[PDB]
C-alpha cells in the first residue's frame, strides 16, 4: 500500500485529494449546513 | 526489503538504501529528536513518519512547534465559525464606536 | 582542507555515491585529525564543494561517480 | 429590505461571498 | 441576492434594525 | 430631550454615520 | 436628526451630560 | 453532503493533519 504523499518540497502546496477535497466542500455549502455541522462539533468536543 | 515492498508504508524503500537506523517511541517528541542532531551536523535525517504521516526532515523541523491536540480542534470550530464572528464584530463595532467615542469626548472634557 | 558541504536529495532520485561518502568522512578518524576542516550535510543531481583554504572550489557532481573514485579524487586533491 | 431576508441570503452565500461583503462594507463605512 | 446589493441594504438600515440582524444571526449559526 | 438626541442616533441610519464619526474625528 | 446637530452636540454638551448618554445607549444597542 | 460523516471526519484526522486544515482555512479566507 502506497500511501503516495509529500508531492514535491520545492512546488505550489498540492492539495493531495482525501485531505483538501473536504477544504473544497465546507466552502461551497452554504452557512445553514455549516450551523448543523458546529453544532454537532460542539456536542462532541468542546 | 521484503517488507516494505507490501505494508502500510512503501515508498521508504529508496530512503532505505544502505545503513540506516530508527527512532522510535510512544509520544510524538519531534522536538528533543531534532535539538539532539542540531547538536552533530555532519548527521543527517531522512525523515520517515510521524503518526502514521509520512513526511522528510523539511516537513518535522516545522511541525516540531505544536501546541495540543484538543485546543486545536476548538480552535477548528474557532476558525470555521471566524467568517460569522467578524460579521457580527461589523455590526456591533459601531454602536459601541459611537459609545466609545463619547467617552473618548467626556475623558477629553 | 577547510571546509565540505555535500546535498543529496533522498526525496528525488536516490544516489548512494555521496551518501556512501558522507559515512567515509563522519568517521571519528578522520573528522579528529582534520580537526580544521567542518562537514556539514544537506537534504533536500547531487552536489560535492569543497573549499580549500588555498583559493580553490572543489565541485563535483556524484550523481555518475564510483563510491571510491570520489574519495580517490579528493585524496589527490587534498594530498597535492 | 426585510431583517430575516437579509439573514437567509448570508446562510445561503458561500464562504468567500461573505468575505466579499465584508470588504466592502468597510470600504463603504 | 448580489454581493453590493447586500451591502448597501445594510447602511440603509437602522441601527435598531441592525440589532435585530444580530441575533437572528447569531440563533441560526451560534 | 435626552432620550430623543439618543433616538436621533439609534434612528440615523450606517451611511450617514460615515459622516457621524467622521466629522468628530476631524474637529 | 440632521448630521451636523448630533456632531456639534457631542462636543458642546458637558461632561455629566454625555456620561448619562452612554448609560442607555448600551440597553438600547 | 452528510452531517454526520464530515464531523466524524474532522475528529479522526491527526493533530498535524488538524494543523493542515487549520492554516488552509486561514490562507484561502482573509
Amino acid at each position: 500500500e502506497a500511501l503516495a504523499g509529500a508531492p514535491l518540497d520545492n512546488a505550489p502546496k498540492e492539495y493531495p485529494p482525501k485531505i483538501q477535497q473536504l477544504v473544497q466542500d465546507i466552502a461551497s455549502l452554504t452557512l445553514l449546513e455549516i450551523s448543523d455541522l458546529n453544532e454537532l462539533l460542539k456536542k462532541t468536543l468542546k | 526489503k521484503p517488507f516494505l515492498e507490501d505494508s502500510k508504508y512503501q515508498n521508504l524503500l529508496p530512503l532505505f538504501v544502505g545503513h540506516n537506523m530508527l527512532l522510535v517511541s510512544e509520544e510524538p517528541k519531534v522536538k528533543e529528536m531534532v535539538r539532539i542532531l542540531r547538536t552533530v551536523p555532519f548527521l543527517p535525517l531522512l525523515g520517515g513518519c510521524i503518526d502514521d504521516t509520512i513526511l522528510s526532515r523539511q516537513g518535522f523541523i516545522n511541525y516540531s512547534k505544536l501546541p495540543s491536540l484538543p485546543l486545536v480542534q476548538g480552535e477548528l470550530v474557532g476558525g470555521l465559525t471566524c467568517l460569522t464572528a467578524q460579521t457580527h464584530s461589523l455590526l456591533q463595532h459601531q454602536p459601541l464606536q459611537l459609545t466609545t467615542l463619547l467617552d473618548q469626548y467626556i475623558r477629553e472634557q | 582542507v577547510k571546509q565540505v558541504r555535500v546535498q543529496f536529495c533522498p526525496f528525488e532520485k536516490n544516489v548512494e555515491s555521496t551518501r556512501t561518502f558522507l559515512q567515509t568522512v563522519s568517521s571519528e578518524k578522520v573528522r579528529s585529525t582534520n580537526l580544521n576542516c567542518s562537514v556539514i550535510a544537506d537534504v533536500r543531481e547531487p552536489c560535492v564543494d569543497v573549499l580549500f583554504g588555498d583559493g580553490h572550489r572543489l565541485i563535483m557532481r556524484g550523481a555518475h561517480l564510483t563510491a571510491l573514485e570520489m574519495l580517490t579524487a579528493f585524496a589527490s586533491h587534498i594530498r597535492a
